[PDB]
């Protein structure tokens, strides 16, 4: 098979910028490479075929380039409708179940904004049912990259949390993140200090929010 | 007089697979085990005959078909196979009697070489030993193409794009298919030990 | 004009079967390399099955022995028969025409397949109470836990509170039930006086829940 990689994983740009995205192929597949754009919840849309030909109906600000092993897609002046994920695709392998690149996300650039961090203990109502959800909120931050580290009595927790992130806000271009630590009621009552430690570019050092069970 | 196998196996130029060449071998002595004991072949699969026993056999005629394909496609040159090559370019019958011989020709058919083509678009599969050389624009919808490429209108052939940089699965391979014909007629192609 | 229209997606138990259809207009299915491509939640595109113009068909190893692609020329329709379905087959399924050198230029809108053994269940709604610790902005919310299937909608104060609200994407827990949180930032000054209620609707279970979120008494 052929493995395909794109660079970068994510890019920040402003309306009117000149954006270039690159794609790498496990083999040299000549000009057999296509470019697609995908918006959340919609099917991919063909932008470039045969590495350089503009798909009919696609605005002229899109252009393709490259040959052999490495290819670049270019947007000459980024428009508001161009914020999306961009995939490259080889058209070479047998028997036609081709491989897509991993995708480059282009999001909206703005000033760095540190998250405001909040931790929430489990409600007494939930604890009656035998489960404890501790929630950490990272509100209105930029850029997207952020790390949440859960600690229980200063022991770093791995494998018992899930998180999700909002789409970039249409008004202020920030992200928000929610992380949930789940424990049984029995384990929750075996420990005192519950802490959420957040690392982000807008913070000089990691910020920790915490509570003591039973206040 | 010996059969002209060197004319086929050592030809300087090989055909594209969609336009595969056929040479009819007739009225001559064939030294198959000279070919068989050679070490130059990455593939030497025979069907209906044994390679060692070939020099003791006679056939009505022998056909030598030759073309260039990709290394990962050589597996399609066998009975009962499917794929872009077997379906639309060169098809062996299910009751095939003969030998498929192939060797890596990276050092010969790779310059970026875009000369070698295969047929990509075809509405039905080839019959065994059918050869389709048409270049008509392929009509992928209900609208006639009138000889111009466009939406639902594709040129049926595409180039292999052989780059000598790539792995062996994507390298060019020269193929010779020997098919052995046996009819109720004089046997004009005999091995030396007949 | 030129379009592909998928149908047949739905919810099915593991081990069950489903048949997707893709009705074409503006291209001939039997004359094209026609594909089924799926996208799992948050993941990339995965090729499932391909139908060659001349009749050959191929399956990805991930669905070998379980999925069968087929077509009906009279109806100009492509099908995907999915048997022995598994939880990881959950995805949006697209049909598409592949003009290999000219790209995959025509895509359907997609149809959603959800494979799960979970029972339909309305969520529990728990408060994310504002911290007792504060002369600025406070955060509060609701935790909408253990429901199936998607979706849930959340409003605040019956729509009177919209600014500062963030309702997060749901996570699928190991139980097979979904959970999400909705939060809002408000002036700390308002915590003693302004009432904050999250309105949660889960139509699959006919569940509507209002939960008042207030500072916790010590
Ligand atoms: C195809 O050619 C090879 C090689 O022939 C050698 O190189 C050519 C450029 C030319 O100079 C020939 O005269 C050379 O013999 C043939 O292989 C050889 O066979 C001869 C016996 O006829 C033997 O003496 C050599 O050692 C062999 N060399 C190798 C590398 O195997 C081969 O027989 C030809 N193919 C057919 C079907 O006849």
């Amino acid at each position: 098979d052929i493995q395909m990689t794109q660079s970068p994983s994510s890019l920040s740009a402003s309306v009117g910028d000149r954006v270039t995205i690159t794609c790498r192929a496990s083999q040299s597949i000549s000009s057999y490479l296509n470019w697609y754009q995908q918006k959340p919840g919609k099917a991919p849309k063909l932008l470039i075929y045969a590495a350089s030909s503009l798909q009919s109906g696609v605005p002229s600000r899109f252009s393709g380039s490259g040959s052999g092993t490495d290819f670049t897609l270019t947007i000459s002046s980024l428009q508001p409708e161009d914020f999306a994920i961009y995939y490259c695709q080889e058209s070479y392998s047998t028997p036609g179940l081709f491989t897509f690149g991993p995708g480059t996300k282009v999001d909206i650039k703005r000033t760095v904004a540190a998250p405001s961090v909040f931790i929430f203990p489990p409600s007494d109502e939930q604890l009656k049912s035998g489960t404890a959800s501790v929630v950490c909120l990272l509100n209105n931050f930029y850029p997207r990259e952020a790390k949440v580290q859960w600690k229980v009595d200063n022991a770093l927790q791995s494998g018992n949390s899930q998180e999700s992130v909002t789409e970039q806000d249409s008004k202020d271009s920030t992200y928000s993140l929610s992380s949930t630590l789940t424990l049984s009621k029995a384990d929750y009552e075996k420990h005192k200090v519950y802490a959420c430690e957040v690392t982000h570019q807008g913070l000089s050092s990691p910020v920790t929010k915490s509570f003591n069970r039973g206040e | 007089n010996l059969c002209p196998f060197g004319e086929v196996f050592n030809a300087t130029r090989f055909a594209s697979v969609y336009a595969w060449n056929r040479k009819r071998i007739s009225n001559c002595v064939a030294d198959y085990s000279v070919l068989y004991n050679s070490a130059s072949f990455s593939t030497f699969k025979c069907y209906g005959v044994s390679p060692t026993k070939l020099n003791d056999l006679c056939f009505t005629n022998v056909y030598a078909d030759s073309f260039v394909i990709r290394g990962d496609e050589v597996r399609q040159i066998a009975p009962g196979q499917t794929g872009k090559i077997a379906d639309y370019n060169y098809k062996l019958p299910d009751d095939f009697t003969g030998c498929v011989i192939a060797w890596n020709s990276n050092n010969l058919d790779s310059k970026g070489n875009y000369n070698y083509l295969y047929r990509l678009f075809r509405k039905s599969n080839l019959k065994p030993f059918e050869r389709d050389i048409s270049t008509e624009i392929y009509q992928a919808g209900s609208t006639p193409c009138n000889g111009v490429e466009g939406f639902n209108c594709y040129f049926p052939l595409q180039s292999y794009g052989f780059q000598p940089t790539n792995g062996v699965g994507y390298q060019p391979y020269r193929v010779v298919v020997l098919s052995f014909e046996l009819l109720h007629a004089p046997a004009t192609v005999c091995g030396p030990g007949s | 004009e030129v379009q592909l229209v998928e149908s047949g997606g739905g919810l099915v138990q593991p081990g069950g079967s489903l048949r997707l259809s893709c009705a074409a207009s503006g291209l001939t299915v039997s004359s094209n390399y026609m594909s089924w491509v799926r996208q799992a939640p948050g993941k990339g595109l995965e090729w499932v099955s391909v139908f060659y113009p001349g009749g050959s068909t191929y399956n990805a190893d991930s669905v070998k022995g379980r999925f069968t692609i087929s077509r009906d020329n009279s109806k100009n329709t492509l099908y995907l028969q999915m048997n022995s379905l598994r939880a990881e087959d959950t995805a949006v399924y697209y049909c598409a025409r592949d003009a290999v050198y000219y790209g995959m230029d025509v895509w359907g809108q997609g149809t959603t397949v959800t494979v799960s053994s979970a029972s339909t269940k309305g969520p529990s709604v728990f408060p994310l109470a504002p911290s007792s610790k504060s002369g600025g902005t406070a955060a509060l919310g609701c935790l909408v836990k253990d429901y199936f299937p998607e979706p849930v909608t959340v409003s605040w104060n019956s729509g009177a509170l919209t600014s500062g609200v963030h309702t997060f994407p749901a996570v699928l827990q190991s139980s097979g039930l979904y959970s999400l949180s909705s939060v809002v930032t408000v002036p700390s000054s308002s915590l003693g006086t302004q009432t904050y209620i999250c309105n949660v609707n889960h139509k699959p279970s006919n569940t509507k829940v209002d939960k008042k979120v207030e500072p916790k008494s010590c």
